[PDB]
């Protein structure tokens, strides 16, 4: 027979992401443009392209959320605030989004292509920009559109 | 089905079901893009099983003998 | 000389299926196909892969129409994904 | 709680195919 | 057995029942498939029904291993063009005929469930060739007012022999214009005077 | 691949005709086994490249099936490329913003 | 705490198969290599975006057919003069245009494309006329 | 007799079970083998699917008591090349047929283990000779690629008659072109012009 | 003028059996054995030294191919070891 | 060189059905049909839209008579409204 359910509920969908949006991940869901943005406090070390240990975890319900859509590009892109330049800071976001796209077809994405790459603070959400990776404009998106 | 978003609201042709949030993750018709990779058929993907034999062997429409179904 | 196409191509570039058909129904993917005379004709949008085909057209919003023989199941791809189609008839 | 914006009636497979012919045949139209 | 005759018996009546369905669905939007499918201000200037032409791009045949032949675009013209009276509506084309039939355990009542989602997607699948066919026939039409404009196709070619008054003296018709199609729409092959549908 | 790279030497590169940019240097990894067009107006689409066609694309589809994992933008372009040997090319015109799919003459 | 890979090869055979995967997929790469050629775009042949204002109008062409009435009337959509030298063979040589919208010098430069060696398209923008040779 | 039927019985419940296994153990490794048996990136520029070379090697056929005839290398075309639509995937030749057999005491349960794995391994067989066949196919394009860089063989020789515009004005097609294999890929004796792999 | 081999060695130096065949189980040794037509023919890289064959091929990794007479017993060397291999049919 | 009309046309511009008919019943319409041999003639002066005419007359009053095959329903336009008309027979 065909299957009804993809291996994925609509159910578990909207219990991990409440889940997500209670520790702050928060995901965007317009259309189906969907938006997770993830702070680089809650993943890496500060100015670093390097996880903490404790912050798979986070990744494992980014990705166990990410199974549960078809998908064709997922794009991952990092920006942080200053630090020393701008080159060095585009260098720093390019490893940072290399690393979580490494980790995320490491893991389990349905999805074609990942691309990644990371700017240099050119798109920063907030005028407020306190420090370097506790700043809200440090951080990650995941953005995929869901395919029918 | 379309569980806890809310109940499903309509059921897309050429999609999956539309829950009353959003589009859910149960397909409604026959003909959506439901991810079948493997099958279950005698002589698939060389022609179909050719009915007209009544022997041992299964033959297919392409004259090949399925050997792993005869 | 080879014949052209199947003039009948341009019938199932549409909807419509042919004069005095069978239909298959399709399951796992947006195809039509109708059986004419032991060769099967599929309505799809999809890159059809493994099977191989007799005959093509396409229309102008990409809806490609294919002549091939009668093989119960069809490979495309869909976006890049290996995605796999199963005919009844 | 979780919702995208439109929310509309129930629809069915008929007007469902009858949209989709309909927009083919507006741009068929549109172009000639 | 008994489970294949709740299946037959749940097949037809879920036919009538999405045929029904979808016609008040239909009669519901009347109006918006009288501007979908006007066929009427499609037809030509002494009231002829245009041609179905089919495009067909991007051909090829496999004719043999030795040979194949490919073609970058075709045109078909089907059902040609012909003295309409009155033209055609969507009605001849989508309504679905209803009958209401009359011809009436556990196991016959998953399967008239099963028999009655039959009976709904094989009146779907009903419908579906039905808009099908619509759309190959007006979309048929527009291709040639496509193909008109683009100097593929000829325009028919009428002819009005006109008469006075006509007949013995039991019977007169007092101005007998008889009119014929001499010319028949038509692909023109001497391809120099062809357009390309070039705009901004 | 050794015999047939002894018996004729290959001459040049496509990086001359695929030149690396910045905004090209993006990374993606990709599965892929469909025909090229998508998957190109899909690197495109992402390197903020516009994306063209020069001629008519064959009837029988052109098909590539990349599967590979963090490379740049422009060796992606660069194997698309040579998985579509002699049907199709991969050209870039990085001082403007175009990435072009070439099919071919046959 | 992480995880390994979920398809991952950590068996035996499978990372055999693996191993030779990626042995078989980079050895195709250096066949298309060696058979892959090129021609440099010092040395292209093809035409250049002629860079005039009126050619970066956006338009849109749907035809298949013989060349030259399309360069005709991307010359007067342009507002250019169109000049044809050399003599127009027996079978026509056909081109096939379709995009909705997509700018004219673009335009231009696929039909050159598709003409290839059959016949060609330069265009002088000072004078403001666009030409078609044969051979 | 009863033990006999039982080992019959165990037999195709263990092929169909050994059958399933394989098959998801298949697509387990799905782009793994579309990146062993890539065909697709095989075919030749007019998407000719290449033919398939037999190499055998130091052969010796003892003919009669009188007489041997030994030859060094032995080079044999097989399924020669031809015009393919799309090209070969591994699925046609390694994807064993799933059907799930719903045909059902100390002397059954004994001989239907022993069913069980001839069941096993004679599946085992199967695909060990499907595995055979996709080596020989694809390889033989292998080794037509070799002998193509070697020079032992042609490489094939196409024709296209283009054609314009084509046919009556019911039908047109617009640029019609022929495409016809003149030449077939071919040993040459000539053997002067051949090559040889030496490399560094 | 003798013939010049069996040109089915040629497949049977792969490990693809004959058209029309009829498999032979092989015990003992990596071999693999099909009867075409009163005729076995023996994929392996053992060497066969007591029942003789009629023909022999050789591939590129030493995998020879032999048809022979169907004799029930195959002596072969393995690594200079003197080795039995069984067949049935 | 066609025929004019048919002349029972003038009949059925009147009330008269021609001779040797068969009455059919028509509903939700002002219309009366007559079946001659296998081709219906309506008296109206609606306007018969869909199924199509073979013949056609009109009187000096604006009443319609109708030359066509038997199709059981009607179409017309009755005052700008699409209107429907059963016949059985």
């Amino acid at each position: 027979l065909p299957c009804r359910v993809d291996g994925a509920c609509d159910a578990t969908i909207i219990k991990m992401m409440t889940d997500l949006n209670k520790k702050g991940i928060k995901v965007a869901s317009v259309g189906q443009n969907y938006l997770i943005s993830i702070p680089a406090s809650a993943l890496f070390a500060d100015q670093s392209p390097r996880l903490n240990w404790a912050s798979y975890s986070l990744l494992n319900e980014i990705a166990a959320f990410l199974k549960q859509f078809r998908k064709i590009a997922i794009t991952v892109t990092s920006y942080s605030s200053k630090y020393v330049s701008v080159k060095r800071e585009r260098a720093l976001t390019l490893a940072r989004s290399r690393v979580v796209s490494e980790y995320l077809w490491s893991q389990g994405v349905d999805s074609r292509i990942i691309f990644t790459q990371g700017l240099g603070s050119d798109k920063p959400i907030t005028s407020y920009t306190l420090g370097g990776d506790r700043s809200p404009n440090a951080r990650v998106e995941i953005t995929f559109r869901r395919a029918v | 089905a379309a569980a806890a978003a809310a109940a499903a609201a309509a059921a897309a042709a050429a999609a999956a079901a539309a829950a009353a949030a959003a589009a859910a993750a149960a397909a409604a018709a026959a003909a959506a893009a439901a991810a079948a990779a493997a099958a279950a058929a005698a002589a698939a993907a060389a022609a179909a099983a050719a009915a007209a034999a009544a022997a041992a062997a299964a033959a297919a429409a392409a004259a090949a003998a399925a050997a792993a179904a005869a | 000389i080879p014949p052209s196409a199947n003039d009948l191509l341009l019938h199932v570039l549409e909807g419509v299926p042919p004069p005095g058909s069978r239909r298959l129904v399709v399951s796992g993917g947006d195809a039509r196909a109708w059986l004419s005379n032991e060769k099967m004709y599929v309505r799809t949008n999809l890159t059809i892969l493994s099977p191989g085909w007799l005959a093509s057209m396409t229309s102008a919003d990409g809806t490609h129409a294919y002549e091939m023989q009668k093989s119960p199941v069809l490979l495309v791809s869909w976006h890049g994904k290996v995605m796999q189609l199963k005919v009844e008839g | 709680k979780f919702k995208k914006p439109p929310i509309n009636n129930p629809s069915d497979d008929a007007t469902i195919k009858l949209a989709e012919a309909a927009v083919s045949v507006s741009d068929s139209m549109l172009e000639m | 057995a008994l489970k294949e005759t709740a299946l037959s018996v749940g097949a037809q009546a879920g036919l009538a029942w999405r045929a029904k369905i979808i016609d008040e669905q239909l009669n519901k939007q009347a109006r918006n498939l009288d501007a979908i499918y006007d066929f009427n201000s499609l037809v030509l200037e002494h009231n002829i029904l245009p041609p179905v032409l089919l495009e067909g791009r991007n051909t090829l045949n496999l004719a043999d291993a030795q040979s194949i032949r490919i073609s970058d675009r075709t045109y078909k013209v089907a059902k040609q063009a012909h003295f309409i009276t009155t033209p055609p509506t969507w009605r001849q084309y989508l309504w679905m005929d209803y009958v209401k039939p009359e011809a009436p355990k556990e196991i016959w009542c998953i399967y008239t469930e099963r028999g009655w989602k039959n009976g709904i997607d094989q009146a779907n699948t009903i419908l579906e060739e039905n808009i099908a066919r619509i759309k190959e026939d007006f979309g048929g039409m527009i291709l040639y007012r496509k193909l008109l404009a683009m100097n593929m196709v000829s325009p028919p070619y009428v002819s009005h022999t006109d008469l006075g008054v006509t007949g013995d003296g039991s019977e007169i018709h007092i101005d007998d214009r008889v009119l014929r199609i001499t010319a028949l729409p038509e692909l023109n092959v001497n391809s120099a005077e062809w357009r390309a549908a070039v705009a901004k | 691949a050794k015999v047939e790279k002894v018996i004729t030497p290959p001459s040049k590169d496509n990086t001359l005709t695929i030149p690396n940019a910045y905004n090209l240097q993006a990374r993606a990894s990709v599965d892929w086994s469909g025909p090229i067009e998508e998957l190109t107006a899909r690197i495109a689409k992402a390197a903020h490249f516009r994306f063209r066609v020069l001629g008519k694309s064959p009837s029988v589809p052109v098909l590539i099936s990349i599967s590979t994992k963090d490379e740049s933008l422009a060796e992606i372009l660069r194997d698309i490329d040579y998985q579509a040997g002699k049907k199709a090319s991969i050209h870039v015109y990085p001082n403007s913003q175009v990435v072009e799919l070439r099919y071919a003459k046959i | 705490f992480k995880k390994p890979p979920i398809n991952n090869p950590s068996d035996d055979a499978t990372i055999k198969l693996a191993e030779a995967a990626v042995s078989v997929s980079d050895s195709m790469l250096e066949m298309a290599k060696v058979e892959k050629v090129i021609t440099p775009p010092s040395k292209d042949n093809t035409l250049t975006i002629p860079n005039a204002y009126n050619l970066q109008a956006r338009a849109s062409v749907d035809w298949s057919g013989p060349i030259e009435e399309l360069t005709a009337r991307i010359a007067k959509a342009a507002h250019f003069r169109f000049r044809v030298l050399g003599k127009s063979p027996s079978v026509p040589v056909l081109i096939s245009i379709s995009t909705k919208d997509e700018s004219l010098a673009e335009i231009l430069r696929d039909i050159d494309y598709q003409a290839g060696k059959k016949a060609s398209i330069h265009v002088y923008p000072n004078s403001q006329v666009v030409e078609l040779r044969y051979a």
